[PDB]
């Protein structure tokens, strides 16, 4: 319990422990040697002045020497360890754990934190698992995302708001849902427009499109495969789409869970929507569960106009190509429905600028 | 996105008692660690604590150790910092601290802050 | 004692680019990591970006990540941050901050902030 090079007497707990060499050596012995031996020596001439005894020595002594040095010596320590042993600054790590930072000048990919003693990635910052060795670090995390519980209880509404609804004027992106409400406001920008199609909501006498009936009222228009229109299809026929398509789609879950934003005083509460789930819904609501077989509608580019019978058919072209069709001479009702259903999948696309 | 709320300051006498809170959304609570920091007036930014993402781990700055208890409720996203036997060095904007697995940084967001005075 | 203020502010259409700057004095600039950190509307504070003492270390946060470059300029004591491809969610109050290497704090000190605003 003495201090190795001034022999004064003082409790272990009140030494700087030497973790290179193990001496015990006093605060003020300590502050001595290392200052002059960086404004007048080398910084090769930095071993223990008790003893005399490379770069994770640098990085142990660095975590004592910002304790005892002044502000100005610890910088002359960098300068010279920059200048003379690295030819660069030194890789500086923090703990994500417990927030200590340290330097870290070894190849290895996992490092261990001075403080807490944990290991973990150096990219990453995650704390390290062995089956992350080999691994990619995306597919480390991705892999405990596939294996977290909570994360798993959730069900498909984690699939819902990771489809975020981007505003087309502001490019905000909102982690959430469309549910049911279409009408999406845009709290940054104030701009009003479709979460299902990205098209424009027109306030009164502002809709540019020709032959529109409802020019005097606030109105959007979507194309035909947007959630505004197949909302209105049943859970069944927007499922009988997806399988003449080959298209997979959950009824089991693999009150409703989907995370939705509430006014209250102190800003915007999340809350679950907790609507009832009927059996073959994925454990969602008839709402959000219809957002989960258009989303796959979408994304596979599936036309509803091929379940569209001769009467859906001749709305969707007075509607998208504003002109009444009229059965030719000839023709039997499949004839009438093959040259509407042509003729629109030909002039009209579907949503150009729907998720996909 | 990421939102951080603390509440709790006031003017407390010396030797009195205080609970922190701060409010946490748009983020997986327990998938990280939170800490508290806070700054004196006219001085530099002073780390406190430090919470594991759990809870099972607990760290402190020595001067408020035993003095300071963190703690977390991930069922409800909260992080909290029970101060006893406050002194006047204790004055200080105390901020709530969201830890960060990205590069350069032991966090990456701060909360607004609430003024805590000791008489 | 530290001082650090901000420069470049101002009015951006979307898609814009922008220039800010920081004198920074009262320590030794060399011997620092320089960092910025913003204040979006009613937020706190969210990290940005962080340069090592000479630049041989650049990070970034993923939302800046390829738009924003951080450099400083050791001989004049002034860091800088070029901000490029703008979007209405860079909106906030951009903090000059003077790095650390103690515990728990990547920054000790940070001036008074300029803001920058996205129109929309
Ligand atoms: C439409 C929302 C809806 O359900 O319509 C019902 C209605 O008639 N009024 C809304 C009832 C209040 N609840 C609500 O959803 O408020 C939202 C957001 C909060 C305040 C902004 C304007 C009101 C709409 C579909 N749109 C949305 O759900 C939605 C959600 C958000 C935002 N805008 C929206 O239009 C912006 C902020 C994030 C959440
Ligand atoms: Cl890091
Ligand atoms: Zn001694
Ligand atoms: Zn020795
Ligand atoms: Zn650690
Ligand atoms: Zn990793
Ligand atoms: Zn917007
Ligand atoms: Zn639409
Ligand atoms: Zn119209
Ligand atoms: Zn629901």
């Amino acid at each position: 319990q003495e201090c190795a090079v001034c022999g004064w007497a003082l409790p272990h707990n009140r030494m700087q422990a030497l973790t290179s060499c193990e001496c015990t050596i006093c605060p003020d012995c300590f502050r001595q040697h290392f200052t002059i031996a960086l404004k007048e020596k080398h910084i090769t001439d930095m071993v223990c002045p008790a003893c005399g005894r490379l770069l994770s020595y640098f990085s142990t002594l660095d975590i004592q020497l910002r304790e005892s040095l002044e502000p100005d010596a610890y910088a002359l320590f960098h300068k010279k360890l920059t200048e003379g042993v690295l030819m660069r600054d030194p890789k500086f790590l923090w703990c994500a754990q417990c927030s200590f930072g340290f330097i870290y000048e070894r190849e290895q990919l996992e490092a261990t934190c001075p403080q807490c003693h944990q290991t973990f990635c150096v990219r990453c910052k995650r704390q390290w698992e062995e089956q992350h060795r080999g691994r990619s670090c995306e597919d480390f995390q991705n892999w405990k995302r596939m294996n977290d519980p909570e994360y798993q209880a959730q069900g498909l509404a984690m699939y819902l708001q990771e489809n975020g609804i981007d505003c087309p004027k502001c490019k905000f992106s909102y982690a959430l849902a469309r549910g049911g409400c279409m009408h999406f406001h845009c709290t940054q920008c104030r701009h009003q427009f479709c979460s299902g199609c990205y098209n424009a909501f027109y306030a009164k006498n502002k809709c540019p499109e020709p032959n529109c009936r409802v020019k005097k009222s606030l109105h959007g228009h979507h194309p035909r495969d947007c959630l505004f229109y197949l909302r209105d299809w049943t859970a069944l026929r927007l499922q009988k789409l997806l399988q003449d398509n080959n298209v997979m789609f959950n009824t089991e879950p693999p009150g409703c869970r989907v995370i939705e934003q509430k006014e209250v005083p102190n800003g915007l509460r999340d809350e679950a929507c907790g609507k009832e789930t009927p059996a073959g819904y994925a454990g969602l609501c008839q709402a959000h569960y219809k957002e989960y077989l258009v989303s796959l509608i979408n994304a596979h580019s599936l036309d509803p106009a091929t379940l569209y019978e001769v009467e859906e058919l001749e709305t969707a072209t007075e509607r998208y190509l504003h002109v009444r069709p009229q059965p030719l001479a000839g023709e039997d009702p499949p004839a009438y429905q093959a040259r509407l259903l042509q003729k629109l999948t030909e002039e009209v696309p579907l949503g150009q600028s729907i998720p996909r | 996105e990421v939102q951080l709320l603390e509440s709790g300051g006031g003017l407390v006498q010396p030797g009195g008692s205080l609970r922190l809170s701060c409010a946490a959304s748009g983020f997986t609570f327990r998938g990280y660690s939170m800490a508290w920091v806070r700054q004196a007036p006219g001085k530099g930014l002073e780390w406190v604590s430090t919470i594991s993402p759990i809870g099972t781990y607990t760290y402190y700055a020595d001067s408020v150790k035993g003095r300071f208890t963190i703690s977390r409720d991930n069922s409800k996203n909260t992080l909290y910092l029970q101060m006893n036997s406050l002194r006047a060095e204790d004055t200080a904007v105390y901020y709530c601290a969201k830890g960060s697995y990205s590069r350069g940084t032991p966090f990456d967001y701060w909360g607004q802050g609430t003024l805590v005075t000791v008489s």
